[PDB]
């Protein structure tokens, strides 16, 4: 109950946690953490607001040490995405893990997918399906005002 | 709408009225299978229905996998009936169905965010738990399944008519969130 | 002189022993339950966070439930209303009263404080010649070991 | 890399599975549960009902019952009452 | 007193076999036979546990299955068994396990 | 190969019987013709009480009867069926397939139902 | 195991037979043979015939055979 | 004190030993200390600046983190040693101006830019905002 009501008032606040943070520090595990989360909203009547990309990459790119530049490019390209409806259905985490991926090779500053997954709670696999999802519009999602250490053309295929 | 949910599973419980011994069941029953370690029922399943049958020592029984009520009804019939040549005094009492589940296509996407943020009241959209978006319907106590690619899964009916009604209040709503 | 390194290892010794009884009961917890337990969700952070940063805050030694006997006026908040004030009380020294300075007074100016102690700054009332400031060139050691 | 994201925890999930594969204790014929119980009644006077209870492996409930119907609790001023497996 | 698998086979019908002839010859005592029989059992599974290190595969189709007692008594058509060096055809098969 | 464990299997057997024989006390020439005899051997229904309103709804019940087919024994480490295949992870087990006898180590199978 | 799980077989193999409406006195061996204790001990059967028949409040000597005691009992 | 006195507590603190039978043992080897960092609503780790942290109303505290190697025993001839590096153990309130605050070799043209007085001693901690100073 109180793992639950941790990620619901991490949510009401503004600055969720995924549920696998919220199990990282609870002996709870996340199936229990999810239950008693919908229990509690029905117990108290409330409601939390959908999470968005843009609510984990402050945190995500920051505990990847990512400079802000790249944070911010990783922000445009989720928002961009889920804009255009290129990954229907993909989980937030997992759109701005890919994202953040995209951003992070096209920069000097480049985290491999295990690190990326490591830090969002996001399997690699997952990473790579996002990623190719988003790929072909590279150049569209990423910001007009962007300086490319490596090109978009050049990017990682996989 | 042009679009009627078709049964996917029907569960139905009824009570043969007679204590049952689940080793001698498990023992002598072509396709059944008794762990009380795992489970206290003992699980019999029949092929031209394609149902499972769950058999408690208490008599009562619980059918799943029917696509309709009345191969629900035949099923649970041929369970009884066989328990009955297994030398119990099997009987087919207050037979009911307790559960009806549907499925169905809108031939469309759905926008999930602009559903759930237009019946916060009625839905859960959470994709870290379940991709799908969870709409409790109220007037029916019917609990929707809706998903991005236009797949609307019904569950909780206890009759077709249940189903039905529910899909048809469900349905201009994803109309009006169509993407 | 117990100056902050000494103190601080005074509190954080206390706070460690305090964390490893944590983790111990914790871990014998899972273990008689039978599984095993998580060393992250064992440790307890907020020990010694809150443990230092409540001494420092409040000036008591020890831990919160045992403020009977704990020591106070250690830490103040700085003077900072001239920087000759900031400085004294940078260098300012306590004298503890408790039970050894009852058999001998300490407000008395002692011959051995030349060189060391101030011998014209100390506070006026209660505590003239238990509050004590460095001399300019007084140095107090760090310590080392004597292998 | 501290509190890294993690669906459920390694000693959790190991537990889990251990619990499934055990499965939960089920309930045997009362001959076979009496047969067990009186035959281990000679190795020791007296049992603890979690020790009887690991010894026999049957549900808590149902070995109490069974243990009801024939034997007794007596209570010992060293350290508490505890079952005695001779039902006189 | 044991697991009680391999009795049902030509090896444990044989053994039974000669051990009813032995009893009929009253040479052994019926307890004599038991006992003969749960050391067969033991050996016989030991045995199997230890020097047997051959891998196989089949295929086929199920036509009846149950479990009672922790004992499946699968019962399979048209099975197909593969191995590196030999395949082999049945038409039907039971297959009796135990853990 | 499979004489050949056969007889191993005798001899474990024989080794596995002595011990039991001296303490029962039986002379020791009984396993001896034991073994000699072995191998001889071996070389609208408104109201729905009724249930009759339904007949023949089973097949043949004597399958486990005659048992005169091939027939498998072994150990099952993991068998699991998902809606439509019984997937079968076996350990080392015997079997009885026309008559020749056949022995395994690990065995997968998958079969419908 | 021995001296201790052969006679409670007996006493409730007895109880069994009585709920069944035999009346008659069972013999030491004839119930062994149904108790599947005909391998019990030597002195086990003289300890059970002279104390545990005789001593116990449910075991009724009749003509030199054992019966069950309904009479004590309530019915 | 943070250099010597914390490293060598954790040294000297005995080997935590549980049995159930199952065996841990729990040893902490080393020690280590992060700048004073403030993390935001959101999460984001960032270096805190005194000034910072008397603006604010913070501790100007440095994470702590310690090498713990738990190694288990199940009485099965095997052993099991698994070591978590920079297990976070707690926060050391860090006083300014020291080998381990962030205003540590600044000139003071560095301290004007981070707005702290080139004149100032340190020698004490923030704690809540409040320049805490610990008498003698």
């Amino acid at each position: 109950i109180a793992s639950a009501c941790l990620y619901i008032a991490c949510r009401q606040e503004g600055v969720p946690r995924t549920f696998k943070e919220i199990c990282a520090v609870s002996r709870i595990s996340k199936k229990e953490i999810g239950r008693c989360f919908k229990l509690i909203l029905k117990a108290l009547e409330t409601s939390v607001d959908l999470i968005t990309t843009g609510d984990f990459m402050s945190r995500f790119c920051s505990n990847l040490c990512l400079p802000k530049q790249v944070q911010m490019a990783a922000t445009h390209i989720a928002r961009k995405a889920v804009e255009l409806d290129l990954v229907p259905g993909r989980s937030p985490i997992s759109v701005a893990a890919a994202a953040i991926y995209m951003a992070s090779q096209a920069s000097a500053e480049k985290r491999t997918q295990k690190e990326i997954g490591d830090i969002a709670g996001v399997a690699d696999v997952t990473i790579r399906q996002s990623y190719r999802l988003i790929y072909p519009r590279a150049p569209d999602l990423f910001p007009t005002d962007f300086k490319f250490d490596t090109p978009v053309d050049k990017l990682p295929q996989l | 709408s042009g679009i009627v949910p078709q049964l996917q599973n029907i569960v139905s419980t009824v009570n043969l009225g007679c204590k049952l011994d689940l080793k001698t069941i498990a023992l002598r029953a072509r396709n059944a299978e008794y762990n009380p370690k795992r489970f206290a029922a003992v699980i019999m399943r029949i092929r031209e229905p394609r149902t499972t049958a769950l058999i408690f020592s208490s008599g009562k029984m619980v059918c799943t996998g029917a696509k309709s009520e009345e191969q629900s009804r035949l099923a649970a019939r041929k369970y009884a009936r066989v328990v009955q040549k297994l030398g119990f005094p099997a009987k087919f009492l207050d037979f009911k169905i307790q559960n009806m589940v549907g499925s169905c296509d809108v031939k469309f996407p759905i926008r999930l965010e602009g559903l759930v943020l237009t019946h916060q009241q009625f839905s859960s959209y959470e994709p870290e738990l379940f991709p799908g978006l969870i709409y409790r319907m109220i007037k029916p106590r019917i609990v929707l399944l809706i998903f991005v690619s236009g797949k609307v899964v019904l569950t909780g009916a206890k009759v077709r008519a249940e189903i039905y009604e529910a899909f048809e209040n469900i349905y201009p709503i994803l109309k009006g969130f169509r993407k | 002189l117990d100056l902050a390194g000494p103190l601080l290892a005074f509190l954080f010794r206390g706070m460690f022993k305090n964390l490893l009884k944590e983790v111990r009961i914790y871990a014998q917890k899972f273990i008689d339950r039978g599984k095993d337990f998580n060393l992250e969700l064992a440790i307890k952070t907020r020990i010694i966070s809150d443990g230092l940063k409540y001494s420092l805050a409040t000036g008591n030694w020890g831990d919160q439930k045992k403020a009977h006997q704990a020591r106070a006026g250690v830490s103040q908040v700085l003077n900072r209303l001239t920087f000759a004030s900031t400085l004294s009380h940078l260098r300012r020294l306590n004298s503890p009263i408790g039970r050894d300075g009852k058999l001998a007074k300490p407000r008395q100016l002692h011959n051995t404080l030349w060189g060391m102690v101030c011998p014209a700054e100390t506070p006026e009332g209660h505590a003239v010649g238990l509050v004590k400031n460095l001399a300019l060139m007084a140095y107090i050691s760090v310590g080392s070991q004597p292998s | 890399t501290n509190y890294k994201p993690v669906a459920n925890h390694q000693y959790n999930i190991e537990y889990e599975r251990k619990k499934k594969e055990d499965g939960k204790r089920a309930r045997a014929d009362k001959q076979h549960v009496l047969d067990m119980l009186f035959s281990a009644f000679e190795k020791h006077q007296y049992y603890n009902l979690k020790d009887l209870v690991d010894i026999t492996k049957q549900p808590v409930v149902y070995l109490k019952e069974i243990l009801k119907e024939i034997g007794v609790q007596n209570v010992k001023g060293i350290h508490k009452n505890t079952w005695e497996l001779k039902p006189e | 007193m044991a697991y009680q698998l391999y009795r049902n086979t030509t090896l444990g019908n044989s053994l039974q076999e000669s051990l009813d002839e032995l009893i009929q010859s009253q040479q052994i005592t019926p307890q004599l036979a038991l006992q003969v029989l749960l050391q067969f059992d033991k050996a016989i599974n030991a045995a199997l546990a230890q020097r047997v290190r051959n891998r196989v595969n089949f295929r086929g189709s199920l036509n009846t299955y149950r479990f009672c007692d922790n004992v499946w008594t699968f019962v399979l058509n048209d099975v197909e068994f593969r191995e590196v060096t030999e395949l082999i055809k049945v038409d039907k098969v039971k297959i009796v396990a135990c853990d | 190969t499979v004489p050949k464990l056969y007889r191993s299997v005798i001899e474990d057997v024989i080794n596995d019987v002595r011990d039991i024989f001296l303490d029962d006390g039986v002379d020791e020439q009984v396993l001896m013709e034991l073994k000699t005899l072995w191998e001889n051997k071996l070389m609208g229904q408104v109201e729905e009480e009724p249930l009759n309103s339904e007949d023949d709804v089973s097949d043949e019940e004597g399958q486990e009867l005659f048992d005169t087919e091939n027939v498998v024994v072994c150990q099952y480490d993991k068998i699991h069926r998902s809606k439509n295949k019984w997937k079968f992870h076996l350990k080392d087990g015997i079997m009885n397939l026309n008559g020749r006898d056949y022995i395994f180590s690990k065995a997968i199978g998958d079969a419908e139902w | 195991g021995y001296k201790f799980g052969v006679l409670a077989k007996i006493v409730n193999y007895m109880k069994t037979r009585h709920q069944r409406g035999d009346t008659h006195p069972l013999t030491l061996d004839e119930i062994l043979d149904e108790t599947q204790h005909l391998d019990i001990g030597l002195k086990q059967k003289q300890w059970l015939m002279t104390e545990a028949l005789v001593n116990n409040p449910k075991i009724e000597v009749i003509d030199g055979k054992y019966a069950f005691k309904p009479k004590y009992n309530v019915r | 004190f943070i250099q010597m006195s914390v490293q060598r507590i954790v040294e000297d603190a005995p080997p935590i030993d549980l049995q159930a039978p199952p065996r841990y043992l729990l040893k902490f080897e080393q020690i280590y200390l992060s700048k004073p960092t403030h993390w935001e609503r959101d999460g984001a780790p960032s270096p805190m600046m005194p000034n910072e942290a008397r603006l604010r109303n913070l501790t100007y505290s440095a994470p702590l983190y310690v090498d713990i190697t738990k190694t288990v025993i199940k009485e099965g001839e095997e052993q099991l040693q698994t070591q978590h590096q920079k297990t976070f153990i707690g926060k050391i309130p860090i006083m300014l101006r020291s080998t381990y605050c962030l205003l540590n070799g600044l000139t003071d043209r560095d301290l004007c830019e981070l707005n702290e007085c080139p004149l100032d001693p340190g020698g004490y901690f923030i704690i809540n905002g409040s320049e805490k100073v610990l008498i003698a």
